DNA sequence: AAGTACTTGA
RNA sequence: CCAGGA
DNA sequence: TCAAGTACTTTTTCCGGTC
């Protein structure tokens, strides 16, 4: 989604349709502000989420002693130095796929041999 | 636990909401 | 074709069970009459589109020679179906007076979805004759046929009198079948009426229990 | 328990499993989206461009409800885009205009439009859709497992012989309804909830 | 290779009563739980005074 | 336990007591057996009154 | 257990005074989107502010304890993933020596 | 019998109602527990017959 | 230490997983109803949405959590300034405490003295208590978005053991305050040195003998078995 | 027996690998859940089953 | 911890 | 109540 | 009128001390 606020109010924006020119706007319900929409998408639900998997990957991730290490060669820098964890999306369903974070290039690679990622 | 109470805690209890129109100063334990 | 044929199967399955219940109650219905196939049901009670014509289905039934021996005052029965999913005071007043004029003893009304509280108020309006309401959906499956459902047999006034005499009982002391009980409904039991349940026993092979109506 | 004949037929078991195990529009949906697509004939989403080009050839709201279904999920609980779409169409009747991407097509999509003030209206329609629209199955009946129970039965020769059968195991109860289902033995059907047995089969 | 700390002695996970149980690593879990209840009722010199 | 790495689904991590009583238990085996052992003592304790009232 | 002890309860101020002096931006002046990766610092469930390089702060605080300057019964934890640093001067906490 | 102050009457009445109430049952919904001068509540007659330990 | 206001703040996510209009309201000490989070921030001084949202969600990217805040913004849309927010809080009593000047003055006191009493009970600390409430809403939503696990109510790290010292502390405080109000009684009587030292002694004496940790021969609910006779069967015992 | 103890140790040893094998299989997302079960639920069932098969 | 019985808002 | 026993 | 909330009810085997 990614929504905007009113400059002047800082209050949130409500969508208004410009019936005449068939176009979407964003009105402020505290002042007389109006701005045209960036995207046609107003609301996104998302039931089968993937946002949470690689959360809290601070560059300090290597400083956690609790995290386990592996000798897996990186897809980028080919470094056999990396820390690993499972999908941080705390759901029942969730697969046991592993996320490896490079102790040099910091690139996040997975063990998923069914699908190919970029997060 | 008891030592921390006598030495400190006990004094603090003696003077927190204590003072009445009469104040309570330093505590002594025999 | 679609999912039309399935509502037919269900109405036919329901009809078989109605016929089953009627024969069971103690009325003259044949086995070939019950065992009527689906194809034969279609080519009888379906219009010029194969849509079920429930008005045609409605039928009269008479007590078996055997039934008048046990229950002499057991009169004729009328079983009416309805093509209107919601049955109202208009269609009900028709059926109600029909039973009073044809001097019927009992009358069953098989309805698709509902019977308005307006129409339901005409149910106990014409005694000594009695009216019963059966939701078509319940009857799709004959519960009596189930593994766990044993033979219930309705006792006569004399048979009851004898039971109580033989066991030195007050009606209080007998185990009770609830008036609304699926089987008490299937048999059209009235308050005071007694059933004789014959169950199989891992103990004795055959065990006879009795239940009085609520 | 299955119908007398089709007792060893695993494919018959699956058929009933499918006909009884409850399925909602929610269980198949990846995500729902609300877009402002003002031309009913032409779409701002270039993906969908092809779906319109057909579900038009061989008046309505400019606000679009677009939901993506999961192919993997649409399969385990056997379903077609056609049959899913049909349920929505048959739920909202002539007050919702539905189009859907083909079972073949890469992404699985259902485009919906209504017949001043419409934003909140569609958010209600999507809640009705996910929570109230029943696709397959019977209510209260979830997780249906297939089971190969062993049954002792007399053989033609007389002796009692092991003749195992396919049996279904529910995660919920609805006696009245599952009994009236074609393909089962309504004479054999059992529930651990005796309160139900009492209510349906007598005391 | 990440080790931040080391255990002084693993036997220290035990309380006063369980610490008199000889080879508690060779007993079934509750038999140990039983002894750390019975020894409290065992006679002996409680204090020299 | 703090003696293990995160996301360890190994038998040794999730309570598999590899050893015989004759051989002896490792501290980890000992504590896990203790957790499992405590569960039975809890039901023995509870069941006792629940079971009593059922009887009544 | 034999080596278990229970925290007597110390004073939080020497630590709050120490923190501010060691790169701790006070909550009163926090601007979430400016410093968005900021490690949030708590002392007895009281959010005092944020810190930009916790790595170095955590090491300083640990050296402070291991020296005696920060009392040894004081608990300090750094959950890297959650971006949090919670400190406990608090009484009643059960501890063991390692 | 005397100069009825009419409110001091409905007052003295409601107190008697309470005593004759709390005598038979002291463990009533509307909380005042007719506590003996010792904090300890007064033992009602109902309490005496109430299950396991006590009469029946 | 100091009175110990056992006021527990609940931040409630109304609506279930699959219900429309999932609002966030919070039950404030001495206020009958649960106030929609927004009004609380407004009563605190954080007036425009987005300034409010900044305190809750820390990542401007995270659309998922932000959509979840839109209903709250709609719920608090009625109240637009700090004053009208305090009145709305003041309206919902208490009892009600009828009078416009009275209710707005109340809400001030509740937010200062009963709302989040740790942190500070002082005046000018709205900024601190706002960011905290926002940290709480962040955690409420983080769990509802299935990113964090529900809190383990049985984690030993989240438990404390009150030994002899804190136990005595609780009881001594109770009695010294009872002495303070007996000091006030003899000062009121003196319309112009009679401080009963018995209350402190006999009080501690009662508690430690009976093990009924409270005041005094009129104990219940008091916690019996706090103080007990030392087992001297064997040394280990 | 000395060799029975070698034979026992090597029974656990092979079951320990069988478990790692299902773990590696699950981490590589190749595991296919049993109808009416989590991918994880299905895995734990297998692990638990091998380890018991082993103890016995 | 799980009920009956009664009361309250849509 | 408190502590214990099968 | 009918779901959902409210009050208020109810139990838990047998056998010294210190008060
Ligand atoms: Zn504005
Ligand atoms: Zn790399």
């Amino acid at each position: 989604t990614t929504f905007r606020f009113c400059r002047d109010c800082n209050n949130m924006l409500y969508p208004r349709e410009d019936k005449e020119n068939n176009r979407l706007l964003f009105e402020c319900r505290t002042c007389s502000y109006v701005e045209e929409a960036g995207s046609p998408l107003v609301y996104r639900h998302e039931l089968i989420t993937n946002i949470g998997e690689t959360a809290g990957v601070v560059q300090d991730i290597g400083s956690d002693p609790t995290l386990p290490r592996s000798d897996r060669e990186c897809p980028k820098c080919h470094s056999r130095e990396n820390v690993f964890f499972q999908s941080q999306q705390r759901r029942k369903d969730t697969s046991m796929v592993l996320f490896f974070v490079c102790l040099s290039c910091s690139h996040i690679f997975t063990s998923d041999q069914k699908n190919k990622r970029t997060q | 636990s008891f030592n921390q109470f006598v030495d400190y805690t006990l004094q603090d209890i003696i003077c927190e909401d204590s003072t009445l129109i009469i104040s309570f100063g330093k505590i002594y334990v025999t | 074709d679609q999912e039309n044929e399935r509502n037919i199967s269900r109405l036919w399955r329901a009809f078989r069970t109605v016929k089953e219940m009627v024969k069971d109650r103690g009325y003259f219905i044949t086995q070939e009459e019950v065992e009527l196939p689906l194809e034969d049901f279609k080519a009888k009670y379906c219009d010029s589109m194969g849509r079920p014509q429930r008005k045609m289905m409605s039928f009269q039934a008479n007590p078996t020679e055997e039934s008048i021996s046990k229950f002499p005052d057991m009169g004729s029965l009328w079983v009416e179906f309805c093509d209107e999913p919601s049955v109202g005071v208009k269609t009900m007043k028709t059926f109600v007076i029909h039973i009073q004029e044809k001097n019927f003893q009992t009358g069953i009304f098989v309805y698709q979805n509902n019977i308005t509280p307006s129409a339901m108020k005409l149910v106990p309006s014409i005694p000594p004759a009695t009216i019963e309401t059966f939701n078509e959906a319940a009857l799709v499956v004959n519960i009596t046929h189930h593994e766990l459902v044993p033979k219930h047999i309705r006792l006569s006034s004399d048979e009851k009198r004898e039971l109580l005499k033989r066991y030195r009982l007050k009606e209080s002391q007998l185990p009770r079948i609830q008036r609304a009980d699926p089987v008490a409904l299937y048999l059209g039991l009235k308050r005071g009426e007694v059933v004789k349940i014959i169950r199989k026993s891992e103990t004795s092979g055959r065990y006879a229990s009795y239940r009085i109506c609520m | 328990y299955l119908e007398p004949g089709h007792a060893a037929d695993q494919e018959q078991a699956k058929l009933i499993r499918s006909a009884i195990e409850h399925t909602t529009l929610k269980s198949v949906t990846i995500a729902s989206e609300i877009y402002y697509d003002p031309d009913p004939r032409s779409t701002v989403i270039p993906e969908d461009e092809e779906i319109i080009q057909l579900h038009f050839s061989l008046q309505q709201s400019p606000w679009l409800l677009r939901l993506e279904l999961d192919r993997a999920a649409m399969n385990d609980k056997d379903l077609t885009m056609g049959q899913v779409g049909e349920r929505i169409k048959q739920t909202f009747k002539n007050d919702l205009f539905v189009i859907w991407s083909e079972d073949n097509d890469e992404k699985l999509i259902i485009r919906c439009r209504v017949v001043a003030e419409e934003d909140h209206m569609l958010k209600k329609i999507e809640n009705t859709m996910l929570e109230n629209i029943t696709l397959r199955g019977v209510e209260n009946i979830e997780r249906v497992v297939m089971m190969k129970y062993d049954r002792k039965v007399p053989s033609p020769t007389g002796e009692y012989v092991k003749e195992p059968e396919w049996v279904l195991e529910t995660d919920g109860v609805n006696l009245s309804e599952v009994m009236t289902v074609p393909g089962i033995d309504p004479t054999r059907i059992y529930t651990n909830s005796f309160i139900d047995i009492m209510e349906v089969l007598g005391i | 290779t990440t080790f931040t700390h080391c255990e002084i002695h693993p036997s220290m996970i035990l309380g006063v009563a369980a610490s008199i149980i000889p080879f508690p690593d060779h007993n079934q879990s509750p038999r140990n739980t039983y002894q750390s209840a019975m020894g409290k009722q065992a006679m002996g010199v409680f204090l020299t005074n | 336990l703090p003696h293990f790495s995160k996301d360890d689904y190994s038998p040794e991590s999730k309570g598999f007591v590899e050893n015989s009583y004759l051989r002896g238990l490792t501290p980890q085996e000992f504590f896990f057996h203790a957790m499992g052992g405590r569960e039975g003592l809890i039901d023995t304790a509870v069941k006792t009154a629940e079971t009593g009232y059922i009887q009544r | 257990s034999l080596m278990s002890c229970i925290s007597v309860g110390t004073d939080p101020m020497p630590i709050i005074t120490f923190l501010s002096e060691w790169g701790m931006e006070p909550l009163e002046d926090y601007v979430p989107h400016q410093s968005p990766d900021a490690t949030r610092v708590f002392v007895n469930g009281v959010w005092h502010g944020v810190h930009r390089n916790p790595a170095r702060l955590m090491e300083t605080l640990r050296t402070l304890r291991r020296k005696g300057d920060i009392n040894p019964e004081v608990s300090m934890i750094r959950d890297i993933r959650e971006k949090e640093l919670k400190i406990f001067t608090d009484a009643g906490r059960v501890y063991r020596p390692l | 019998h005397n100069g009825a102050p009419h409110h001091a009457i409905e007052e003295a009445e409601s107190l008697l109602q309470f005593h004759v109430a709390t005598y038979m049952d002291n463990d009533i919904a509307g909380q005042p527990q007719a506590l003996q001068k010792s904090g300890r509540p007064v033992k009602s007659i109902r309490a005496r017959l109430k299950g396991k330990e006590g009469r029946i | 230490k100091g009175s110990r206001f056992i006021s527990t703040l609940q931040v409630k996510l109304y609506g279930r997983e699959g219900s429309s209009a999932r609002t966030i309201k919070a039950t404030l000490p001495y206020i009958k109803q649960d106030i929609p989070i927004v009004i609380i921030f407004r009563a605190l001084g954080i007036i425009p949405d987005g300034e409010i949202l900044e305190h809750i969600c820390y990542d401007v990217n995270d659309w998922q959590m932000l959509e979840m805040l839109k209903p709250c913004v709609e719920d608090g849309f009625v109240i637009q300034d700090r004053e009208t927010a305090l009145d709305f809080i003041g309206r919902r009593g208490t009892a009600l405490g009828i009078k416009k000047e009275k209710r707005i003055q109340y809400a001030k006191d509740i937010l200062q003295k009963e709302f989040l009493p740790h942190i500070t009970q002082l005046e000018g600390f709205e900024s601190r208590k706002a960011f905290f409430l926002g940290y709480m809403i962040n955690r409420l939503l983080l769990c509802a978005l299935d990113r964090k696990d529900q809190d383990d109510r049985d984690h030993f790290g989240k438990k404390r053991l009150d030994l002899a010292g804190p136990l005595l502390a609780q009881l001594f405080k109770t009695l010294f305050k009872k002495l303070t109000k007996d000091i006030f009684r003899y000062m009121q009587r003196t319309v112009e040195l009679a401080i009963n030292a018995k209350t402190i002694t006999s009080g501690l004496k009662y508690a430690l003998a009976t093990g009924n940790w409270g005041e005094q021969k009129k104990a219940m609910s008091s916690r019996a078995g706090v103080s007990q006779v030392l087992n001297r069967y064997t040394y280990s015992s | 027996d000395g060799p029975t103890m070698r034979e026992i140790t090597e029974t656990i040893a092979e079951a320990k690998k069988k478990v790692l094998d299902v773990t590696k299989e699950a981490q590589a997302n190749l595991l296919t859940a049993k109808h009416g079960m989590t991918l994880r639920e299905s895995f734990e069932d297998n692990v638990v089953r091998f380890l018991n098969e082993a103890r016995d």
